[PDB]
C-alpha cells in the first residue's frame, strides 16, 4: 500500500484555513398580515383597548 | 485568499415557551445555528496549435479563436457546475406528469409557508425579492422566487389550458406584453418562469435522467455535498411506487447556491512550443460552487439540518 | 503521410499486501490507452498456498479483465512475473483495482506497473 | 377567472392576478393570510394537535 | 471571380480538460475546423421566334414577351434550386399527421436545444435572430427563425384549434 | 482520483558483436523503471553453434536477471527475438550487461532495447 489512489478531496488538503462567514444570517424573513389589522380605533378589526 | 468559506445560519426558535408563572429553565430555547463549508475546484482545458506556417497557410488565427473557444468552454463548465450542484438530491420536490400553472403555484405556495411534496412542514424558503403591497387597505408581503423550467417543461407549459387562460387574462389586463409574443413563458404569481434550456455535450441546461451518472457526477465538488442522486439516480427513486425519463426544474429562492472564492478565469499563453513553432493557449479556474444546505454545527435535529435552503425540484416527464 | 499519434505517457506503480480484498490501484483518465498491464509478486510464496490474486476493474463483478494469478509456489520463474495480453482504451475514468482471494500467505507484496498513454493527440508529418 | 376578466375590462382591480394576490371581492378584500405551522402564524387548519392550538 | 467558394465554421469546443493538478498536455483539447465547398452551376432558357413575318402578323412584340417570360422562369428555377438543395436529405426532422401549433412549437424548441426528432443530441442551431430580453429581471435569450410551410400544412395550422 | 505516476521515459538501444565477454550494454539511474528490456538477434546463427548469451547485472554474480539464449539455430524464429518477463526497479545506478560465452560464430549481434521510465513523479487527478 504505497502509490494507491486517494479518493480524498479538498477538504483533506492541511494546507487551507478555513473562513468563517463574516456574518450569521437570519433564518427568518416572514411578515404576516396582522399588523396592518390592528390598531386602536373603533373600526380595527383586532383591536387595541389602552388599560393603563 | 480564496480559502474553504464557511458561511452561517441562525435558525429561528420554534419553542414551546413558558407559561404564566412556571420559571424559564422549565424549557428553554435553543439557540440552533447551521453551517456550510464551501471547498474550491481546479478545472481547465487547453489548445495547442499546428506549425506558424501552417496557420498562417490555413488562414487560422489561432490565438484569437483558441481564447474564443476556451471563454466559452469555461462559462459553460462553470454553469454546467453550478446546475449540477443545484440538481442533486433534492430534499424537497414535486413531481407532475406534465408541467402546468396549477402545479407552479403549488410549487411557489409550499415555498411561501414551508411544505414538502408529502403536504408536510419544512421551513419558509426566503425569496428572491419580497416586497410589502396593499390589498384594499390591508399590508400583505408578497414574495418573487425563481423557477427554471426544463425545455420539455416549458414546452408542456405552454400547451396548458389554465396556462392559456391566464395569457388571456393578462392580454384583457396588459402586463406580460410581449411574453406570448415573443415564445417566452412571463411572469406566473409574482415570480418569472425561465425556460432554462436542456442540458447537452455543448451548453448548460436543466438536466434529464438522459444522462449519464459519471457525465453528471464530474460537475460535482464531492468536498462540498454529502450525498449524490444523478438524475439517473433520482429517476430511478421516482420509480419506486412506467418507462419514461424525467426532466427536472427548479423552484429557487434567494442564495440557492453559493460561490465561493473568484469565479473569474485565468489565462495562460505559451508561444513558446516547439522553440516558437507551436503555441500552447490554457484557460484554468478555481471556484468553489455548493448548493445551499446547511448542516447543524452542534447536534441537533431541526427543519435546517440536512435540507436544500432554497430549492425546490419540480419533476415532470420530459416528453 | 500525415497522422494523429499520442505523445504524452505515464506510468503508474502501485503496491498492495496481498491481504483479502481489493485494492484500488491505477486511476485511468477518459481515453487512456492502456499499452502494459505488469504484475510482479515481491516475496517468498510458501509451498500449499491457495492465495489467487486478480487485476482488473471494480466497475465489472468479476475483477480479472487484465490478469489472473493462482498458485505462487508453483515453478517460482513464471509467477514471479506476469505481463497482460490485453490492451484498453479507456471510455471512462477507471480504477484498474486488483482482488485478492484465498490468502493463507505472508509476507508476500504485488507490485502494479500500468504504462499508458493519455487521450491527447498531435499531428505528425512523415 | 371571470371575475378578474370583469375587473381588467373595467381596469380596476390592477395587479392582484400579475403578483398573485386575490385583490377584492365586493368592496371586502380576500387576503391569503398563511398557513399555521411551528415557525410563524396562518390560518389553522384541522392537522393541528388539540393541545398545540389550545395552548 | 466567381470560383468555388469555401466557408468554414468552427466547431464548438466540448471534451473534459484537465481537474486539479493534471497539466493541460494530458487532455488537449481539439480546435475543430469545418469546411464546405460550393461549386456554381449553369443554366438557362430560350425562346426560338417564327418568321417576321408572323411575328408582325399576329402582332406579337417577341423580344418583349419573351424577355418578361423568360425573367419569370429564371426566377421560379432559381428558387426551385433554394428548395431543393434546402430539402435535400434531412438529417433532423420532425413528423405529424396533421400541422398544429404542438409539432411548430417542439420544432422550436429543438431547434434552440439541439435535439433530434427522436431527442437524440445534436447542436442548437443558430437563429435568424437572437435578442436578450428581460422577464421579470431574469435576462432570457429569445430566438425567432423561419418555419416556411406549403399551402396544405398552412391549411392545416388554421384548422388547428390551438392556433 | 489522485496518483502519482512517471512521466519521462527512455530508450536506450546497445548493441554487441557476440563475442566472448560481458558488455556494458545500458546505464539506469536509482529510481529507474524498467518497463522492457528486449534482445534480438541480427545474424545467421550457424547450425549446431552452441553460442549461449545472457542478459542481466554487473554487480550480480550470474549476469542472467533479464535473458538467456541459448541453442540459437534450433528455433531460430522464435530466437530472433526474446522480451524479458520482468520489471525491475533500480534501487542504485545500475549497469544492464550481457555475458556470451562459447561463442563460435561470426557476423551474429545482439541489440538490446531497454525501455525505462525515470524516477521523477507528477501527480495527476482524474
Amino acid at each position: 500500500k504505497l502509490n494507491n489512489i486517494n479518493f480524498n478531496n479538498i477538504s483533506n488538503n492541511l494546507n487551507l484555513g478555513i473562513e468563517v462567514g463574516r456574518e450569521i444570517q437570519n433564518a427568518s424573513w416572514i411578515k404576516s398580515p396582522f399588523f396592518s389589522i390592528t390598531g386602536t380605533g373603533a373600526d380595527r378589526g383586532v383591536r387595541l383597548f389602552s388599560v393603563a | 485568499s480564496q480559502q474553504p468559506f464557511r458561511p452561517r445560519i441562525k435558525a429561528q426558535l420554534s419553542g414551546s415557551g413558558v407559561s404564566g408563572n412556571t420559571d424559564f429553565e422549565a424549557n428553554y430555547d435553543n439557540l440552533e445555528i447551521l453551517s456550510q463549508t464551501i471547498y474550491p475546484d481546479a478545472f481547465g482545458n487547453s489548445l495547442r496549435s499546428k506549425i506558424k506556417a501552417y496557420s498562417e497557410l490555413e488562414r487560422i488565427d489561432f490565438i484569437k479563436e483558441s481564447v474564443d473557444s476556451l471563454t466559452t468552454w469555461m462559462n459553460e463548465e462553470r454553469d454546467k457546475r453550478i446546475v449540477a450542484s443545484l440538481t442533486n438530491d433534492f430534499t424537497n420536490y414535486l413531481y407532475t406528469q406534465t408541467m402546468n400553472v396549477a402545479t407552479i403555484r403549488k410549487a411557489i405556495f409550499h415555498a411561501r409557508n414551508g411544505l414538502k411534496g408529502d403536504n408536510s412542514k419544512a421551513f419558509p424558503i426566503k425569496p428572491i425579492r419580497a416586497t410589502m403591497q396593499s390589498v384594499g387597505n390591508v399590508m400583505v408581503q408578497n414574495t418573487s422566487y425563481i423557477i427554471l423550467l426544463d425545455s420539455y417543461q416549458a414546452n408542456q407549459l405552454k400547451a396548458d389550458s389554465e396556462f392559456k387562460e391566464l395569457r388571456k387574462l393578462y392580454a384583457f389586463a396588459g402586463e406580460d406584453k410581449g411574453m406570448l409574443y415573443s415564445g417566452l413563458l412571463g411572469v406566473i404569481d409574482n415570480c418569472p418562469v425561465i425556460d432554462a434550456g436542456v442540458w447537452n455535450k455543448f451548453n448548460v441546461g436543466m438536466p434529464n435522467s438522459s444522462i449519464s451518472d459519471s457525465d453528471f457526477m464530474r460537475y460535482l465538488n464531492k468536498a462540498n455535498v454529502s450525498s449524490i442522486v444523478t438524475p439517473r439516480q433520482f429517476k430511478e427513486k421516482l420509480n419506486q411506487e412506467i418507462n419514461k425519463e424525467i426532466s427536472i426544474g427548479c423552484l429557487i429562492g434567494a442564495s440557492a447556491v453559493l460561490l465561493a472564492g473568484s469565479k473569474e478565469t485565468r489565462f495562460y499563453i505559451d508561444e513558446t512550443v516547439d522553440a516558437g513553432r507551436k503555441s500552447l493557449v490554457g484557460v484554468d479556474c478555481l471556484l468553489g460552487v455548493s448548493k445551499a444546505r446547511y448542516q447543524s454545527t452542534d447536534g441537533v435535529v431541526t427543519p435546517y439540518d440536512n435540507q436544500d435552503y432554497a430549492v425546490i425540484g419540480l419533476v415532470s416527464d420530459m416528453e | 503521410m500525415k497522422q494523429k499519434v499520442h505523445s504524452v505517457s505515464y506510468l503508474a506503480k502501485a503496491e498492495f499486501k496481498f491481504n483479502n480484498g481489493v485494492y484500488n490501484l491505477v486511476a485511468l483518465p477518459s481515453g487512456a490507452e492502456v499499452v502494459k498491464v505488469s504484475l510482479e509478486v515481491v516475496g517468498n510464496p510458501i509451498a500449499t498456498s491457495t492465495t489467487s490474486v486478480s487485476v482488473g476493474f471494480e466497475d465489472e463483478t468479476t475483477k480479472n479483465y487484465f490478469l489472473t494469478l493462482d498458485n505462487l509456489a508453483v515453478d517460482d520463474a513464471s509467477k514471479k512475473h506476469t505481463t497482460s495480453a490485453k490492451d484498453y482504451t479507456a471510455t471512462s475514468n477507471k480504477v484498474v483495482v486488483a482482488e485478492v482471494k484465498n490468502a493463507n500467505d505472508n509476507n508476500v507484496k504485488g507490485v502494479l506497473r500500468v504504462l499508458y498513454f493519455l487521450p491527447s493527440v498531435i499531428e505528425v508529418e512523415y
